């Protein structure tokens, strides 16, 4: 078992934050929030960096470039935008979007962006020009998640219509649709690190790793709550491994992957938790929540 | 909008 031990809390957001996720090089942590900043800390001391503005309306997702200099956020006023993190620029708008953009991810090149919207497409963007390359008429219902598999090629979405899909990214097809039993609304996806693996979260309390070529569910993982929100969800790794999430009952959950056991509970937000992440080094998450909390969480263990 | 609740 993991002893994630509470060791920083950050506050300044005044309104619900959205997502937490660590910068590639480890150094850094971007969140954003419904009150349209993103904000920089340090991953290691918590110490607020700096503020970057610049969108209209709230923020639902940020993601980091692999080199950790680029950020990208996607926000309820329709549009994406592509930030220098050391200069605090605007680079780019990415427009196209009908309605709130919800998620997004660089590949790992970085030289492309994909995202999900309120208006049911995905979209792959050129991070250079601005542009978007692909429009996929991806689902029927808002496009919850948004994922580059490892070396970029495959895309997964997931959507409220209960659908996870998989896209080839070079075509644009569709080359997989994963079906859950009942079709529960999909709020989360991600592939696993080896690219094999598919982790969704469902608005029924359940969290399922799928061998998604073959359609068949590993593991599931419960004991939280998640009806309402789009949790994110993460792998950690770098001690043991484990599957880390929110939960609508204001706690980190951490479950063995193998075993499906619950680890670890942490105990200190006063809202729902909708973000956590893992840094890519040492055994440290962090967590943020909503509106009546506002503060995002560092915490470590030993293993 | 994801710090928004869905009706279930």
């Amino acid at each position: 078992k993991p002893n994630y031990a509470l060791k920083f809390t950050l506050a300044g957001h005044t309104k619900a934050v959205s997502s937490v996720k660590f910068s590639p090089n480890g150094e850094w942590l971007a969140s954003s929030s419904a009150d349209k900043l993103i904000k920089i800390w340090g991953a290691y001391d918590g110490k607020f960096e700096k503020t970057i503005s610049g969108h209209k309306l709230g923020i639902s997702d940020v993601a980091w470039s692999s080199d950790s200099n680029l950020l990208v956020s996607a926000s309820d006023d329709k549009t994406l935008k592509i930030w220098d993190v050391s200069s605090g620029k605007c680079l780019k708008t990415l427009k196209g979007h009908s309605n709130y953009v919800f998620c997004c991810n660089f590949n790992p090149q970085s030289n492309l962006i994909v995202s999900g919207s309120f208006d049911e497409s995905v979209r792959i963007w050129d991070v250079k020009t601005g542009k978007c390359l692909k429009t996929l008429p991806a689902h029927s219902d808002p496009v919850s998640a948004v994922h580059f598999n490892r070396d970029g090629s495959l895309i997964v979405s997931s959507s409220y219509d209960g659908l996870c899909r998989i896209w080839d990214t070079a075509s644009g097809q569709c080359l997989k649709t994963l079906i859950d039993d009942d079709n529960p609304p999909v709020s989360f996806v991600k592939f696993s690190p080896n690219g094999k693996y598919i982790l969704a979260a469902t608005l029924d309390n359940t969290l399922k790793l799928w061998d998604y070529s073959k359609g068949k569910c590993l593991k599931t993982y419960t004991g939280h709550k998640n009806e309402k929100y789009c949790i994110f969800a993460n792998f950690s790794v770098t001690g043991g491994k484990w599957i880390v999430s929110g939960s609508e009952d204001n706690l980190v959950y951490i479950w063995n992957l193998q075993t499906k056991e619950i680890v670890q509970k942490l105990q200190g937000h006063t809202d729902v938790v909708i973000s956590t992440a893992c840094h890519p080094t040492e055994n440290i998450i962090a967590s943020a929540a909503l509106e009546n909390d506002k503060t995002i969480k560092l915490w470590k263990s030993d293993c | 909008m994801r710090t928004e609740p869905r009706p279930p």
